[PDB]
């Protein structure tokens, strides 16, 4: 939950895209 | 061991004094404004030895009552007063309040205000009959024409309350309003009277008196005085951490 | 800090020339009222008395 | 107590003595007044040796903080209440080259006696084992 | 009587970690404008007494309370953060920068002292345990 | 895990990191006209509240969200541009120039002072292990 | 108590 | 009496 | 008194005031 | 014996 | 598998 | 003993990484190379090296690839080396991206020495133990 | 092999040439 804790799952991936899909 | 808070008393009242300087300079287009003074008293402390040690405090003595330059806008209710001449308006807390500008505004009911204070008359605060054009005479005297209405028809409606105090006479409130000290006060009474020795120009709106020179010398000198108590503050805490950490 | 009191002061000037864009930008207008801006300063605060 | 360290003491004292009156005098560089309404004058230490009972060699106490007797600085300034008949106030006669320079000497002075003491005390605890 | 002096500065390492924290809190919140209960930052100092129950001449140093430091609360006009005032202007905390770190490394330099007296003293009493032997 | 003057400390470095992180997106964004979508850009703001903690005395600095900004949209007349609303003006972003640099000027300057807080602490710490040893 | 110390474990686990 | 440490007790207090 | 040596009686409170 | 250590003395004088 | 360090992909690109 | 290596790989990555931007600074107005092709902007793979199967490890420089920006073009139909159109091409390095690389690979390069220098003093501290 | 392995037969020299 807090930024800095510890979690069993790893994080969504990054994506950022340019248009609305 | 305690000069380090010596060197640390004397940076953070050149932090205040800088403070004070940077609120001046804010305000150089702030109409009728007076700057606040700045000083370093040094206080000696009285110890049995040797008071070799005496600490710095800021201070702001007063303010500064030197007239600034006026603009003149066509306009018949911005108005500036004489060199160290007042005008009163109704303080926030009921109370009364001396201030240089002269940027009389009117309200849809008539009644005048200096950023929303009410300005007092002699007969209290003064009111103008809804919707009519105003001017100011060169003695406090306010003369009302309603519109669309022969000029000769013209008849003056109240006076401004005029005053004139020093400095010295003069404390800045907390809300922007000059009021009298306590011991002016007790001297010169609770409410001044007007003067009627002051002369008044309609027209002619006052602006600030920060000076740019004083302001940026002061910046300079605050800046180079940090950098020296910094230095002070370095070399005490080379010494000590070499005795203790040794001597043990 | 200081900085935030000379932040203010700067975003004053900017005000007050956004207010001088704007009336330059009028000035062939038909019937426009030129607009004046004025500044107050905020609460003083006291530290210690006299 | 001890002699070596009797006169380190007393000479660590003295140079922390100087470095406290230099730092306060660079701190009222700019000062105007004082409690009283008097310019604030820079204060010196007086070094004189502690050899009462050693002859003429000892420590060094601090006899005395005087004031400087330098010219105070005036300036013309006669809307101040402190300006005097003809307008010009007193502002101190702190000389900030000097101040820093006693600064670091007598920095440079207080590390050379904690190394002194240091040194003796080293000394002794070896002399405590003789013979062994 | 030599172990009194691990309680005394044993206390006086426990104080000055306390006063250490207590400054670098406040000075990590100087830029604060909100706390958990919605109020601003007050800025926080703590107290010495001497550990000295009725009777004990000398004794170490202790922590007795801590209490909100005595400073006008720094106001900023910004009539546009959600937090405001009646008249927009926002609370910040009375953190004076220079004087929170000027206490961290006074509580640092005091605290090692302490620690070059505990050492210094275990050094001692081992010694004194090596008394005839 | 983390010693609390090293959490703390930390908490403030974080801290510091996003609001100098959504100063420089500001700062990025301040010509933009459109978004990922078409909704004009919204300056964001960071909003510190101190870590309530058990201790309460002692606590760093935790960011709750990024929250943006509710001032009145720039108005440009570009009537051409199809984000132009029935009126034809084209909504800028409310990014202030000189209160972003403000910003990171802040920021940085709280963000070396923590270091400085812990680069004084740490060596206390390592030579508090020597008390044993 | 109500404290505690700067070289204490995370009072906020 | 003991007092707060420091940086509120080694400025120059109010006069009161 | 000389300066590092020992008596019997305290001293005084200091105090260092900023107006008489 | 000895006078004002330092800025002071290592400064040039009028002869008195 | 990490990919491109720096600039390359810290541009916004299309996705491919 | 295995953070050595970590940290040397580090340091060698980011050394790649540092020279692949100084070759792109230093040919950003390039014209030709030996032969009659364009300079074509070098950017490194970092990848993840992990040799025993613990996920996780050092950083490695995979490959030094050429970006597939595409070419900038300038009419100068007089050079002889133009295409059929006059055009020449001329690199697509992003100047402000080389320098930012420049002055990023520098901060990852010291925090990987300083992190050297602490974990080597903590390794001959350990040799210590109990005596 | 590896960019910073160990062999036993020497790098090829390395030459720059202005055209090739």
């Amino acid at each position: 939950g807090v930024p800095g804790a510890l979690s069993n799952q790893p994080a969504p991936p990054n994506e950022a895209p340019i248009a609305t899909p | 061991d305690h000069a380090i808070y010596t060197a640390m008393g004397a940076a953070s009242q050149t932090l205040n004094q800088q403070a004070v300087t940077a609120s001046n300079l804010a305000n150089a287009s702030t109409p009728g404004f007076r700057a606040q003074l700045n000083a370093l008293r040094a206080v000696p402390v009285d110890g049995l030895s040797l008071a070799t040690r005496t600490l710095v405090t800021a201070s702001t003595p007063g303010a500064d009552m030197t007239p600034g330059q006026l603009d003149y806008t066509s306009r018949p209710l911005d108005v500036a007063l004489q060199q160290d001449g007042w005008l009163v308006v109704q303080a926030a807390d009921g109370a009364e309040g001396y201030t240089r500008n002269g940027n009389i505004q009117v309200g849809p009911t008539g009644q005048l205000t200096i950023q929303g204070h009410p300005v007092i008359g002699e007969g209290g605060p003064i009111t103008v009959p809804e919707g009519s054009e105003i001017t100011i005479a060169a003695d406090g005297t306010i003369s009302a024409l309603n519109p669309g209405d022969p000029p000769n028809t013209v008849a003056p409606v109240g006076r401004l309350k005029l005053v004139k105090a020093e400095g010295n006479e003069v404390q800045r409130s907390d809300d922007g309003l000059f009021r009298l000290t306590a011991e002016a006060q007790a001297e010169r009474g609770a409410v001044l009277a007007a003067d009627p020795s002051i002369r008044i120009m309609s027209g002619v709106l006052e602006g600030s008196n920060v000076k740019p020179v004083e302001a940026m010398t002061d910046m300079i000198a605050n800046a180079r005085r940090f950098e020296m108590q910094m230095k002070v503050i370095t070399s005490v805490d080379e010494n000590e951490g070499r005795a203790n950490q040794l001597l043990s | 800090s200081s900085l935030w009191i000379a932040k203010t002061g700067l975003d004053a000037q900017q005000t007050n020339m956004d207010v001088i864009a704007n009336n330059l930008a009028n000035v062939s207008t038909n019937g426009f009222k030129r607009q004046r801006a004025v500044f107050e300063d905020l609460l003083y605060q006291t530290i210690r008395q006299p | 107590l001890l002699n070596i360290f009797d006169i380190a003491g007393s000479a660590l004292a003295a140079q922390s003595k100087r470095l406290n009156v230099a730092a306060s005098n660079l701190a009222n560089a700019d000062s105007v007044t004082g409690p009283d309404g008097q310019p604030y004058r820079a204060k010196q230490v007086v070094f004189q040796v502690d050899a009462a009972p050693g002859q003429a060699t000892g420590g060094v106490k601090v006899a005395s903080v005087i004031e400087s007797q330098a010219p105070e600085k005036l300036v013309y300034e006669p809307g101040n209440p402190l300006a005097d008949a003809n307008g010009y106030v007193k502002m101190p006669n702190v000389d900030v080259v000097g101040e820093m320079v006693n600064t670091m000497s007598a920095s440079r002075s207080y590390q050379a006696n904690i190394e002194v003491l240091n040194t003796v005390k080293s000394m002794m605890l070896k002399t405590l084992t003789l013979g062994q």
